[PDB]
């Protein structure tokens, strides 16, 4: 019985994740997302600059 | 490590609670039989020296 | 520093959590097991006094 429960904790120890710093890189991600489509917004509109000229 | 899969404390509690168990149910015993050996389980070699000389 | 790619309180918040986890569980454990030595972890040395005067 101890052996199981060291062998299903080494195989936790191996696969699991620290759910407490994806906590933190989801909103970080979420944010970084956020100002990745305000910037492709801006970039996608350099060719209006041109019907100024005209 | 902050897992939701596995979790080795309650592991650890529940082996500590699974020996206490073990040696209130032999306390249980050697009360309501007042023996502590009252079987070849508990010391074969006194338990059959027991035997022989009742 | 206003840093969107990474978060050091995160970190040093993530570390004096899992300290307190620590010794939470040590204090689990010591509870349970009703001792303060209970392994060749806890303390070797007494442990090992401890079991050959047992």
């Amino acid at each position: 019985g101890k052996l199981q429960d060291s062998l299903d904790a080494g195989v936790g120890n191996l696969v699991d994740a620290d759910l407490a710093k994806e906590s933190a890189k989801l909103q970080s991600l979420q944010t970084k997302q956020q100002l990745g489509v305000q910037a492709l917004s801006i970039a996608n509109q350099s060719s209006s600059s041109i019907l100024s000229l005209f | 490590l902050n897992s939701i899969n596995t979790n080795a404390g309650a592991m650890i509690a529940l082996q500590n609670l699974n020996g206490t168990n073990s040696e209130l149910t032999t306390v249980q015993q050697r009360i309501n039989t007042g023996k502590k050996i009252a079987s070849a389980k508990d010391n074969g070699a006194i338990w059959a020296t027991a035997k022989n000389q009742s």
